[PDB]
């Protein structure tokens, strides 16, 4: 029952420092090497370092030697990875994993001197469709938000089949994302459909009910 | 210093066929008499999942469909019964020298029968319209293969700039893709034209599928 | 002149016989009889046996000719000394690499860190190998011959084996088979090696 | 009178030092270094060490008073003798039960019959236990610490462990797990016991 | 001397229900700290097949449906998911004292829905008729439960002597039984009567099923 | 690939001796205890003895001590169990098994001063049935044979479903057995049906084609 929880998403400015937590549950904290991995700029994997929770024994690589340091608190059973002198290339997903089988959730780090912007959520329905076969598509568009990521669900996760959440794309230093669901005509508009968009960086959770025009 | 360059550029196989990945060591990575090569499977949006830890004898909890082989500077990961629910990325790690470097990464695509794209057109919402801008959206669902080109047509002429496309990963339920094309436009030019059209030219047929609407039609 | 040499030499003979008896009573019926405080006395007895043979060699070349045939007894001593000296430096290197304090063991210079429930327990191994076995045998874990105390089938999935020069390997538990009652046959296969 | 006692007593001291050196060079770097002909020399060295300490004890009570304090040196000898005597009878009982000829081993009186490919190989164990481990480690089978030669994962499903008094147990292979290359972690669990 | 008396007289359970067997030791059979109790499964016409060798931790190649437990002088074999293909006899062996004695043996019967017996009547063959005797046969197929009584009727009166019944074991495909009743008779008395009848009174219904024939009808 | 083959069925007279073979294949003959088991008078199991193929080491029980002896020939890799002073209670099925998992075929032993009798095979078909639903039964009866056992198959084993071979019953020192098969009307009499009865003790193999009367 090994479980690792990281400190969610993060957003920092170039030239600052940050901390990443690796809270552990289900086992005695001392005993595992607690390796760290960084993945960014697509699907590029590389190693960061390892620290022994028992008594120090840090082992890094020359690429990250001095860029980051690891600290261990045996009381809370959490790791406290510390990042110094961040730069645009340090926007990465950081994983903390113990024995190369139990991986962490992953912490997303964005290093940019931008501004946090609340998302713009818009429902989209086939108004005046004139074609109502028993497969009709309706969507929810999130435009102009920062930073990543956001979670878009439908009716609080009740509907899981036929969902499509397209990846966000950057434009004018603002990410855009879309969600789409295809449901039969026996559903629309008989049952309520509502898109829920949650952005934890802006600490916002909006709910939009889609309605025909 | 021991950079490993696996060389499957992209692998696409159907159900039941073999899937072979060919991670290669750098110079002489066979320390202590054997190779401690690790194989990781990473689905999009999920952390990598280990399958084999030392070149063979995959860990418990993983189906025996994954096998490891090789030695010296040549390693191979084999998946003979390629099933429906495995379309992730495969990585190779050395765990043998000063840096624990990973492989270049090979994308695994499940081949399936070609299908026609389900096309849907969304005019910009009224709430967004009154905000100062507009965005017309075109959704393609359950289409194969991934390569496809979607175009937007304004009042009798196609437009390229201002169009953004988003491709979804290969789904783990039907092995088909989805695409979202968005044409954004300021409110100044939105009412200067009437017809908005989205057309797709896919390999599934010789007929370019077209869905259009009009501003005054709403 | 016979009296004092007599007293001294049969005193030496009797103390040698006493250490022989200590070894015999240690090995005959207490070779591996739950070595909790007896492994340490084994180690210290070997450690004090090193200077016993060193003293025998140095004393065999002080009461006889030292050029025709007795000069071997000192030439045979010095090599032991350098071996003894080598011992220390090897252990010193190990004590430079880790801080287990379980070094200075005459058997070998290899450490086995088992993070059993609680803190990490360090034991001296004999050689570093790919596969390490473990047994339970009515709730008494024994990894590579070292009794580590009460345990069940729900073992620790990882343990470290560190050498001195350039080796620090890790072992992951796999294929944990259970035997009647609570006895087990857990495995440890090496998967990661860390140099320096 | 000093000269002959001198010669004899440092001769005894030097031969004692030589046997110490033999033990040191045997244990330091050749403790388990593929004991094919070295296990036998270990056994015979212990066997000849028994009369070494017996001779030390008997000689410590012939050149001193034997009533005030020296009488221990003979009283301490006799017990060793009976232990020595007990040794033989135990081995004799074992040699009465089986015909392996691997008895008369000073370590223990327990036999391990492994019918490896070809004939059956007999090895001396240390204690009889429910679970017995085995490793391959690049085609070199090692059951309970005894190197038995080239082998693969397709092991022998059964092996016998016989004691002396009233025990003859059998072990069946189960859960044969394979490690990278050809290394293995085969098991042996006791399932049948035959008395007399 | 260490005779063990397991005391399930006869066990009959349906699909999915537990099946427990309760082999009992004699006096103190727990030598060397544990019990080396062995469990054997023997199908009719086949040698016994081992499932558990030491009181638990069943051997490889056997489904995990079989479990062993107990100590001292009380042992238990448990089969929780009783499936279709297991209707054999279970035995317990000690493998601990001077004789390697077995248990008394418990018959395992799979309970299933009651069915009507398929009844068929065979007159004696002509080749056997000319040989000097005759034998009329009645076959019951695919009936449940096993308890059933079949009677033969000669010219208006039932006959008991001269009737031999053969019961088959519980089949491993439908969990139903078959019975063969044979009435043999010398040729002296075969032609002295005309009507030959076989009737079965089964629990499947209140109607005794009757099949008859006549000598001159052939 | 452990395989054990015994010397088929046997028939002896009271007061004689016999030999039972346990030919082995798939493993090195020396190494297994080669235990023996006897089962008779229903489903009663008991232990006979064990012999070490390496060098003697026979271990019996006081019940069978002196009644039977075991001999081992290392060349042929076969066991040679020897039975002395047989009696009516010695009519049994003897199994030779190595490690309590690989059992033998089983040798049937009948101790009686009887006479070997060839079987009487008779086909039985529903002549003048007047009822031809698509489930019709036909049988083959074996009467007056000795000793056990006999093998009754249908069309050289081509048909395996719907077969029922009833256990033999003794009468006047002669065993009787029956076989029955139910096949649809689409089969009878379009395809050939023949019952094959083999008795190895009498070294007979008869084939009877069933025909309507």
């Amino acid at each position: 029952e090994v479980q690792l929880q990281q400190s969610g998403p993060e957003l920092v400015k170039p030239g600052a420092s940050m901390k990443i937590s690796c809270k552990t549950s289900g086992y005695s904290f001392t005993g595992y090497t607690m390796n760290w991995v960084k993945q960014s700029h697509g699907k590029n994997l590389e190693w960061i370092g390892l620290i022994n929770p028992y008594n120090g024994d840090t082992s890094y690589n020359q690429k990250f030697k001095g860029k980051a340091t690891l600290t261990v608190d045996k009381s809370s059973s959490t790791a406290y990875m510390e990042l110094l002198s961040l730069t645009s290339e340090d926007s990465a997903v950081y994983y903390c994993e113990v024995i190369n089988t139990y991986w962490g959730q992953g912490t997303l780090v964005t290093v940019s001197a931008a501004k946090t912007t609340p998302p713009s959520v818009y429902p989209l329905a086939p108004g005046s469709a004139a074609q109502t076969n028993s497969m009709v598509t309706l969507g929810c568009l999130v435009k102009g938000y920062f930073p990543e990521p956001v979670t878009v669900t439908w009716n609080s996760g009740s509907l899981s089949s036929g969902v499509h959440t397209f990846p966000a794309v950057l434009q004018s230093d603002l990410y855009t994302l879309s969600s789409s669901v295809t449901v039969p005509s026996s559903t629309w508009p008989s049952e309520t459909v509502t898109c829920n968009v949650a952005h934890p960086a802006s600490s916002t959770k909006v709910d939009k009910k889609i309605v025909p025009r | 210093d021991i950079v490993m360059t696996q060389s499957p550029a992209s692998l696409a196989v159907s159900l039941g066929q073999r899937a072979t990945i060919s991670c290669k060591a750098s110079q002489s990575i066979d320390y202590d008499g054997d190779n401690y090569m690790n194989w990781y499977q990473q689905k999009p949006g999920q952390p990598p999942k280990l399958l084999i830890y030392t070149t063979s004898n995959l860990e418990s909890g993983i189906p025996a469909r994954f096998s490891g082989s090789g030695s010296g500077t040549d390693f191979t990961l084999n998946i003979h019964p390629v099933e429906e629910g495995d379309a992730a990325t495969y990585y190779c790690q050395q765990n043998n020298e000063d840096p624990y470097t990973f492989g270049g990464g090979t994308k695994l695509e499940i081949k399936r029968a070609d299908a026609a794209p389900t096309v849907s057109i969304f005019p910009p919402s009224s709430e967004q319209l009154t905000s100062g801008g507009a965005s017309v959206v075109c959704f393609l669902n359950n289409f194969y293969p991934k390569d496809i080109n979607v175009k937007w047509k304004i009042d009798g002429s196609e437009r390229q700039n201002g169009v953004l496309n988003s491709w979804t990963d290969q789904d783990s339920k039907d092995s088909t893709y989805s695409m979202s094309s968005t044409l954004t436009l300021t409110k100044d030019e939105y009412e200067r034209h009437n017809s908005y059209t989205c057309e797709a030219t896919h390999k599934t047929s010789t007929s370019p599928i077209v869905k259009s609407f009009n501003r005054n039609e709403c | 002149t016979v009296e004092e040499l007599k007293k001294l030499l049969e005193q030496w003979n009797l103390v040698i016989g006493f250490l022989f008896l200590t070894w015999i009573c240690l090995l005959q019926f207490a070779y591996a009889n739950r070595n909790r405080f007896l492994y340490i006395i084994k180690l210290i007895f070997l450690w004090l046996l090193w200077p016993v043979t060193l003293a025998c060699f140095v004393l065999a070349a002080v009461y006889r000719i030292n050029w025709i045939t007795g000069g071997i007894a000192i030439a045979m001593a010095c090599l032991v000394g350098l071996m003894w000296l080598s011992y220390f430096i090897a252990s010193f290197r190990l004590f430079a690499r880790t801080r287990s304090m379980w070094s200075f063991n005459p058997e070998t210079n290899i450490l086995l860190n088992v993070p059993l429930h609680g803190t990490i327990l360090t034991r001296p191994l004999l050689e570093s190998e790919l596969v390490i076995g473990a047994v339970i045998l009515r709730g008494h874990l024994r990894i590579a011959g070292h009794h580590l105390g009460r345990c069940d089938i729900k073992d620790l999935p990882k343990e470290i084996t560190v050498a001195t020069s350039r080796t620090l390997s890790y072992y992951k538990l796999g294929a944990s088979q259970r035997v009647a009652g609570d006895s087990g046959f857990a495995a440890y296969s090496r998967y990661r090696i860390g140099n320096y």
